[PDB]
């Protein structure tokens, strides 16, 4: 027969697009495929490797080669060698032209999908020498103080005392590695942009500079990493170059977390070129 | 053996304060704030090469009184002032009610000669930043709940103690105390 | 400790294959009935300028502006799985208010956007949603390829047409019936990238609304308020 | 293969904001955290506490200072030296300005955001003093009847005799607390609102004046709490003063509720000034 | 005795926190795209007078004027947790019945109410609904804030911009087709206040229709009725 | 992940007001009290009496 329906009522939401935003739930999309079903497997390994190449874990843990500097006969005892503030945006030059944002380093890149950052940062110097080099030099970070301030006016490293401090001997090693610290009264510290130099509504945007740590810059980084001299780098300057290479890198420790992922920083070109 | 928690523990004089029969309903005797008043040579010193701190705070207050006179004050609690919307921070020397209200405690001079209040740490911040010196996570105020009574005027001398407890220090640095 | 992310937060993210199912748009058009190249992967190219009186930033795009999914997929050399499409309208046209969004297989056509003029394709795989009743148009992309690993960004070449085995050999021919229409796209469920190289080649994106050298800055790029305003 | 559908139709209802004036149900919004699920945990304790501070057994029963008055050497045997409405709708004045409505005590404004109340408060009597003093006085509660109806032409007290009455010794004690029940024919009462004292469309809303309980009042409080004396405050006026301020203070019982939420009777601002 | 509550109301309320997820309406706009301030919680500064021919109070809204949630929130000291949005249009636009309310994070940007100008925020959480076909848009926000324990009506300063610590670093950007929108908020379910203070800065809302001084009543409230009827 | 839905779909029914007429069924209106499912108790008796008043017979 042609009953009477007693399915009662339930009420319903219009919607034009569910999970729009959303790496969760079930997309209502049609599919072209004339299997309605058609997937394809998870093949493995892909790329030459299993590991998972699009996990943060994975990404941020790739080394960012960001910085270099020089160890002579001329440094001096507690003469500050190198500083960076600790932060994800680390950053470059471009090639081809010499806007002021500059081309981020992966690091850079990846974190600047998101807005809010911590965790701690592996930092590692290689001392790019001989065995015939001699010397010893100081790594000592500084939370809650900018690159300015860790030096007073002669380039002299300041309080040292006060901080986790790593000599290295170079008759002996010749690279070391380190692990900074989160180090914030906020669970989260944010991704660094640049800033408006000029004044509204002119606009030219320059990356930030974080000489000092003051409550206009503290909540992009935690503080100062700084590499003091100990010792003149003495070298037999009859057969050996009395200058050297110190090469930095950094990437992301295991605590690192990033999240708030929106309007990235940065944004991905084919080719860079100046205009005519 | 000592250790820098015992200073911090160490219960300090912050100050004596008049209060004299003029003085009137909701009359604000005090406002310390957290954890400035606190902040001795001898803390200052302790505090060096940390970057931050947190604590809960216990407030002793004294007040001898003679016999015949009689009197009441509150002693409250108010968090993070410097951020505070104005008009919360107003209402407080508006109304004494809108102190009542808050975390408080009333002290009868006839009766007592001292009452005490313990403040715990309280604030976005988990610590207090003594580089950026960021907000001062609370205050003691002591408004006049009853003024002072005595036959003819007179006034009287409100003393402070207190110190930290349950305390938490951050991660060393070169960074300066904040003056 | 997981714990800052469940105080604070309120989630926590763990690869970019999370983030790339969240659709972002592609690019506009003005045509009724276009063909798209679907695994197109290029971003822009850009151009800077000191020089006053010239618009600081501009920027060329060869098939669309940066998604989520290019913006990561820049990093990689590779792609397999299959991807999302999202489709919003200049005009809700009451009388004629469906899309069709068809499978575009056509072997000597080129690799790259164009509008439709093939009038002889018939039965081919069509979907079909309705403007009107449903805001937005929604779609899923079969991989459908020649090999079982394609390339980012792959160097499309004049007759590379459209069956060049480093991508999926497929475009979408969409027909509606919006002047104006808004592209987006999402990974689908399957799809993953491969062999990270590095950061790609990239500039601030807050910084493309710099006009210090007096002439305003001109370059815009495809959202929703950009479209829906016109 | 692609069989006909045997699923039934359901009956359907469009709506296009469901709960949405309720505390119940599921809503049906988009969220924008990239997670689908973004919730975040109920972190306990919080702001010091793990006391709910947002309940109204928690909020109603926080002290409410709203009153004071005097006990001198002049008071007389039956003198009334105060009297309150018992009802929730307590007031104070705006210093910055003199409107009629005046400012809400906490109570006060809770309750304002529902119509209904019901249930006993707890009244608090201070009596700052010393112990040289001596004297007492009655509290006493009359359900039923207004300020001005509790006492004769000559502010005594009338028919006391009849209710509660709460004897205190000022040589032993120094303050006094007592409960008043709800107590009316009514399982609900009304929070008290402003009346128009002009007449349409003119308005000048002022709060009420409940010196007589009848019935244009009787549905927005029980009766009238009163504060009798017995004997003067006799004291050594030699070494002090011979009258003293007793203080009051309020708060909700624990039978105590309201309901019939709405558009509430208080609304709140950031600043209060007068016009130029 | 719980008999009353169930023989007169039929219900029985206990904490406020059941109250704020109820949706208020808080403040209306004329643009199609704006930047609204979700976690501000401030209310209007307020002006009374006595004086002949002078409308008697006046309300400056500096973010909105006062829901449920803002009324009861000035009670307390701090905040937690996420909230709602729901959104009304002057405009049923059948061509054009689309919203978007995004995600808005520019780091420069003031945390008050602004006219949309960017341009340039590509791809960022998209909400999207369709005011004719559902009536309302409704959109849930999560608390996603740098600290544990936010601030209420945190005093913003000029650039504090949008990464002050005492909130959410997070506003919304709407953009619809009609020109004029009424927009309202309740809390979210995982939202929570904190450290009562006392009874806020108040007025008698009755009141507001005070005209003894002759010049007639003026201030208004944002409410359904005085929105749709202009 | 981000699924493609398998949920088939239905076929329904548009009414502006159903069992508008009719004693049975579930009113499908929108409540005003906060509390969705704000119901009152059944008090007996009633009215001084616990015999059913309404009932024809």
């Amino acid at each position: 027969s042609k009953p009477l329906t007693t399915i009662p009522p339930t009420i319903v939401v219009q919607r034009p697009s569910q999970y729009f935003n959303n790496a969760d739930g079930v997309d209502q999309g049609l599919p072209l495929s004339l299997k309605y079903g058609n997937e394809v497997i998870l093949k493995t390994p892909f790329a030459g490797t299993s590991s998972d190449e699009m996990a943060l874990e994975y990404v941020l843990k790739i080394p960012n080669y960001f910085s270099r500097f020089k160890y002579s006969s001329t440094s001096l005892p507690k003469q500050v060698l190198w500083t960076s503030p600790v932060h994800p945006q680390i950053i470059r030059n471009h090639v081809t032209v010499v806007d002021a944002p500059g081309q981020p380093t992966l690091l850079a890149y990846a974190t600047g999908f998101f807005k809010y950052w911590r965790g701690g940062l592996v930092y590692t110097f290689r001392f790019v020498k001989t065995n015939y080099h001699s010397g010893r030099v100081q790594i000592t970070f500084h939370p809650f103080v900018g690159y300015d301030d860790v030096m007073d006016s002669d380039g002299k490293i300041v309080r040292d005392e006060y901080v986790y401090r790593v000599v290295v001997d170079l008759r002996d090693q010749t690279e070391a590695t380190l692990v900074v610290p989160f180090t914030s009264l906020t669970p989260y510290k944010v991704c660094a942009d640049v800033f408006n130099s000029a004044n509204r509504p002119k606009y030219n945007y320059e990356p930030r500079d974080f000489k000092v740590y003051d409550n206009t810059t503290d909540q992009f980084f935690t503080g100062t990493l700084c590499v003091s001299a100990l010792t003149p780098l003495v070298s037999s300057s009859a057969v050996v170059s009395s200058t050297i290479d110190v090469l930095v890198e950094v990437k992301a420790s295991d605590d690192f977390e990033v999240a708030v992922p929106n309007t990235p920083l940065w944004l991905p070109v084919d080719s860079l070129t100046e205009r005519p | 053996t000592h250790s820098i928690i015992d200073f911090l523990e160490r219960p300090q004089f912050i100050g004596s304060f008049l209060w004299n029969t003029s003085d009137i309903e909701n009359k604000e005797i005090f406002s310390l704030k957290l954890p400035d008043a606190l902040m001795s040579p001898m803390i200052r010193e302790k505090l060096s090469g940390f970057t931050s701190f947190s604590a809960s705070t216990v407030f002793h207050i004294q007040v001898n009184a003679h016999p015949f006179q009689c009197g009441r004050l509150v002693l409250a609690a108010v968090p993070v002032p410097d951020i505070l919307p104005l008009h919360r921070l107003n209402m407080l020397s508006f109304d004494v009610s809108n102190v009542i209200t808050l975390p408080h405690v009333q002290l009868d001079i006839s009766k007592e000669t001292e009452v005490l209040l313990k403040i715990p740490y309280v604030s976005p911040f988990v610590q207090y930043d003594l580089v950026t010196k960021f907000t001062p996570w609370a205050a003691f105020l002591a408004h006049v709940y009853a003024p002072l009574n005595t036959p003819s005027a007179a006034s009287l001398q409100v003393n402070v103690f207190a110190h930290f407890e349950d305390i938490k220090l951050g991660f060393p640095t070169s960074a300066i105390v904040a003056q | 400790d997981e714990q800052p992310s469940q105080e604070c937060i309120g989630e926590r993210i763990l690869s970019f294959s999370e983030l790339i199912k969240r659709n972002s748009w592609r690019y506009v058009s003005d045509e009724k009935s276009l063909i798209y190249p679907a695994y197109a992967f290029d971003n822009p190219a850009a151009m800077y300028t000191a020089a006053d009186k010239l618009p600081v930033w501009t920027l060329t795009p060869r098939s669309g502006f940066p998604t989520l999914l290019t913006s990561i997929g820049a990093m990689y050399a590779f792609y397999r799985g299959g991807i999302r499409l999202k489709i919003v309208p200049g005009v809700a046209d009451q009388p004629k208010p469906l899309v069709e969004v068809a499978l575009f297989t056509m072997q000597d056509q080129g690799y790259i956007i164009k509008a439709n003029d093939y009038s002889t394709d018939f039965c081919s795989s069509n979907i079909y949603e309705n403007f009107v009743t449903k805001g937005i148009a929604e779609v899923q992309t079969p991989y459908y390829s020649r090999v079982n690993t394609s390339v980012v960004s792959a160097p499309v070449l004049y007759n590379a047409g459209n069956i060049s085995p480093l991508m999926p050999n497929v475009m979408y021919k969409i027909t509606s019936n919006s002047s104006n229409i808004l592209l987006g796209h999402s990974a689908a469920d399957d799809f993953r990238f491969g062999f990270l190289l590095g950061a790609p080649l990239a500039i601030s994106a807050t910084a493309l609304r710099d006009n210090f050298t007096g002439s305003s800055a001109t370059v815009s790029l495809p959202t929703f308020s950009n479209f829906y305003l016109s």
